[PDB]
C-alpha cells in the first residue's frame, strides 16, 4: 500500500511541476510605457489593442514584443 | 530530473492526519505574505509613484504625493 502511495504523490507531483511550468511561461511582463502586442501567430496581430498587461498569452503562439 | 523531484516528493513520511493540514495552512500562509510582500513596488523618493490603473490608463486625476499607494499586483 505505501509504495502505491508513493508514486501516486510522485505522479501528482510531476504533473503539478509540469503545469507551474507551463503557466509560468504563458504570462509576460510589458513594462508600462511599453504597450504591449500580442504575438498571436495563430490569427495574428491584435488590433484589439492588447497594450500593458500581462495578458495570458498562449505558448508556442504569443511571445511577448514589448512595444515602447 | 522530474523523477528526482518524483522521489523526493513521494519520500515525505506518511504522517498522521494533522501534519497534512498544518502543511497546508503553512503553505497558505507562505503565498498570502508573498503577496503581501509583493503587493508594494520599488520607490525612490523624487519619484511620486504613482497608480497606474490597469483600465482606462494612467490615473490623471491620482496624484500621488507623498505617500502610501498600493499597487494591486498585475493591475
Amino acid at each position: 500500500m505505501a509504495a502505491k502511495v508513493f508514486e501516486s504523490i510522485g505522479k501528482f507531483g510531476l504533473a503539478l511541476a509540469v503545469a507551474g511550468g507551463v503557466v509560468n511561461s504563458a504570462l509576460y511582463n510589458v513594462d508600462a510605457g511599453h504597450r504591449a502586442v500580442i504575438f498571436d501567430r495563430f490569427r495574428g496581430v491584435q488590433d484589439i489593442v492588447v497594450g500593458e498587461g500581462t495578458h495570458f498569452l498562449i505558448p508556442w503562439v504569443q511571445k511577448p514584443i514589448i512595444f515602447d | 530530473m522530474a523523477q528526482n523531484l518524483k522521489d523526493l516528493a513521494g519520500r515525505l513520511p506518511a504522517g498522521p492526519r494533522g501534519m497534512g493540514t498544518a502543511l497546508k495552512l503553512l503553505l497558505g500562509a507562505g503565498a498570502v505574505a508573498y503577496g503581501v510582500r509583493e503587493s508594494v513596488f520599488t520607490v525612490e523618493g523624487g519619484h511620486r509613484a504613482i497608480f497606474f490603473n490597469r483600465i482606462g490608463g494612467v490615473q490623471q486625476d491620482t496624484i500621488l504625493a507623498e505617500g502610501l499607494h498600493f499597487r494591486i499586483p498585475w493591475f
